[PDB]
């Protein structure tokens, strides 16, 4: 009965606080201090995790779900359920764990070298590479040379991979592991609502296309851009072109308005990356939320330590399931990119310390896609010119049109990017897509979405998905796009609960008590409710919405398509087939 | 989905 029940979410929720708690700490401690002491107590905290999913898991299973009347037990009882890789046989759970491992460790410590010179690392070396050169051969240098190294190293560990987490899937009553990451949204229209979503977005992200390629077309010279064709993957200013924003000078609509080098003035002004952390813990207490704990101070990673090498430098932020310990492990350089991820992070850590009180069950956002939501919110305002300048890291109409450039850059290109990743993976799981088809299939996605094409002819061998962290890393990536979508209807509501008029993409709710109150009462939901609900407390609807995003570029949109008209752009990539010569 | 959820990570 309802009893029996309550008394196993309570003893789940205590023993699962420990050994969660025991888990991260491990984890930690590997992370920031990597030995063969630190490995040995995170492999031996592995099996307790699965010892402790697999007995649990196995009660929860007895449980008849919708017998029972309490929708609260009912949740977390039906994700208890659920072993993930803990279902699987001892010998085919340690194999999957090893495979993971494997291609953690393979990406991680993967160097593209010059012949006699220097072996490059993907951060900051070669980031900074596509990020800052201008010139063709070098961007395609560090593009084909990552692809090489990281990617087809990770190609001989891929196929075992979905194998196992495919069977791990089937045995928690799934059909395959992409069944299993689109289940956690709740939402049986989830494919059709992406699909749509992404319509919505097609014609602004088309016209941003259109323009970015015309101003690659005077860089790179007419004989190397194809103007009715896909543009080259590696000329974007990013390794996975996913986002756009290092070429706003080769972009920029009015150079005729000028604006300070972010990064020059920050690095001139005495900006640390402690300090970064501090700004963005201000933001969130001058909306009236809550402040860091002083132990985040203390024993946070917020830069790369000397003492000691060997430490895993990847941005991230941790829960440590104590209601007391919360951190962020990263090793920031002082830029404004890094000043907005800062701000990121601070949005997990603040959605960690809002929902602390419920049981750990319970202690995730509303959906993957809303914990991500949080902070880029905030980091919309932090974006803002008004804010920026306020920071002395800047000093009209003109200037308005650039600024929404560089948003639209940042923003607009990840939308095909985000929804890219996971329509070639749950197209690998369901089986539609196998070995084989690997690399084809992803740059036939890359063509039809990003309208990007490869500036190098690829070969049987390569496995450019694997280039990408979060593929080898095994972490669902349609949380980001649904992040991208929603985080505009936050922003649009918050700015209507702060009384701000006039165009959408001007307002900075900096030290907006109503703002931080409408976040609050969200944020404390946690995974306790189905997110519909913290949708409709933040913006009245229950709905994932397009307009708010269409509503903030509006000016931009209208900019471009009399911009593209004018100059005689065709929208899109007609000539689909078109590579480099 | 019964462990415990990974350190957040950027895009
Ligand atoms: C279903 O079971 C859940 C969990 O046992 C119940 O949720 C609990 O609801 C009460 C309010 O009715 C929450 O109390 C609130 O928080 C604190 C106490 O921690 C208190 O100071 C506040 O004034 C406020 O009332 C309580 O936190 C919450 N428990 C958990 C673990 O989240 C729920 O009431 C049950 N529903 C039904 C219909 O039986
Ligand atoms: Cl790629
Ligand atoms: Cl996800
Ligand atoms: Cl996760």
């Amino acid at each position: 009965d309802e009893a029996e029940a309550s008394k196993f979410v309570e003893e789940y929720d205590r023993t699962s606080q420990v050994v969660w708690n025991e888990y991260a700490e491990a984890n930690w401690n590997y992370n920031t201090n990597i030995t063969t002491e630190t490995s040995k107590i995170l492999l031996q905290k592995n099996m307790q995790i699965a010892n402790h999913t697999l007995k649990y898991g196995t009660q929860a299973r007895k449980f008849d779900v919708n017998q029972l009347q309490n929708t609260t037990i009912k949740r977390i009882i039906k994700k208890v359920q659920d072993l993930e890789r803990a279902a699987l046989p001892a010998q085919e759970l340690e194999e999957y764990n090893k495979i993971l491992l494997d291609m953690e460790t393979t990406y991680s410590v993967a160097t593209v070298c010059h012949p006699n010179g220097s072996c490059l690392q993907l951060e900051p070396d070669l980031t900074n590479v596509m990020a800052t050169s201008r010139k063709y051969e070098d961007l395609l240098w560090a593009w084909e040379g990552w692809r090489d190294k990281a990617g087809r190293a990770i190609l001989q560990f891929y196929p075992k991979y979905v194998e196992l987490i495919n069977q791990a899937a089937r045995l928690n009553g799934y059909v395959d592991a992409g069944d299993s990451w689109r289940s956690m949204y709740e939402t049986p229209s989830l494919e059709q609502d992406l699909e749509r979503l992404f319509q919505e977005l097609q014609p602004l992200y088309l016209n941003l296309h259109a323009y970015v390629r015309r101003a690659l077309h005077r860089h790179y010279g007419a004989q190397h851009i194809n103007l009715e064709g896909p543009i080259p993957a590696h000329l974007l200013g990013n390794m996975w072109a996913q986002t756009w924003s290092n070429i706003y000078d080769l972009v920029v609509p009015f150079p005729s308005a000028p604006s300070m080098d972010t990064t020059e003035a920050m690095l001139k002004q005495g900006w640390t990356p402690r300090r970064m952390f501090k700004e963005a813990d201000d933001f969130f207490t001058s909306l009236g939320l809550l402040p860091v704990p002083p132990e985040f101070w203390n024993k946070s990673m917020l830069e790369k330590p000397t003492d000691g090498r060997e430490v895993v430098c990847h941005a991230s932020a941790w829960d440590f399931y104590n209601g007391k310990d919360f951190r962020i492990k990263q090793c920031t350089t002082v830029n404004l990119e890094d000043l907005v991820v800062a701000h990121h992070e601070m949005g997990h850590i603040q959605y960690f310390m809002q929902y602390k009180d419920l049981p750990v069950a319970l202690r995730e956002g509303a959906n993957p896609g809303f914990h991500e939501a949080i902070g880029d919110v905030l980091a919309l305002s932090v974006s803002t010119p008004k804010h920026l300048h306020s920071l002395n890291l800047l000093s009209s109409d003109e200037h308005d049109i650039n600024f929404l450039m560089k948003m639209a850059l940042d923003k607009i290109a990840f939308i095909p990017f985000s929804y890219l990743v996971d329509q070639w993976r749950w197209r690998v799981f369901d089986g539609s897509i196998t070995k084989e088809n690997y690399n084809q299939e992803w740059w036939s996605l890359r063509l039809k979405y990003q309208g990007l094409c490869p500036p190098v002819p690829r070969t049987q061998g390569d496995f450019d998905p694997g280039a990408k962290f979060h593929i080898p890393s095994s972490v669902p990536y349609i949380r980001y796009f649904v992040s991208f979508i929603i985080q505009f209807q936050f922003h649009e509501a918050l700015c209507q609960a702060a009384g701000h008029t006039g165009p959408l993409h001007k307002c900075d709710i900096y030290q907006s008590k109503e703002a931080g109150q409408r976040l609050a009462t969200a944020m404390k939901l946690g995974f306790s409710r189905p997110w519909p609900e913290a949708m409709q407390l933040i913006t009245g609807q229950p709905n994932m919405s397009a307009s708010a995003m269409l509503s903030y570029f509006k000016p931009l949109l209208d900019w471009l398509r009399t911009e593209n008209e004018l100059h005689g752009e065709k929208l899109g990539w007609p000539q689909y087939n078109w590579t480099p010569n | 989905q019964g462990l415990p959820p990974r350190p957040k990570i950027p895009p």
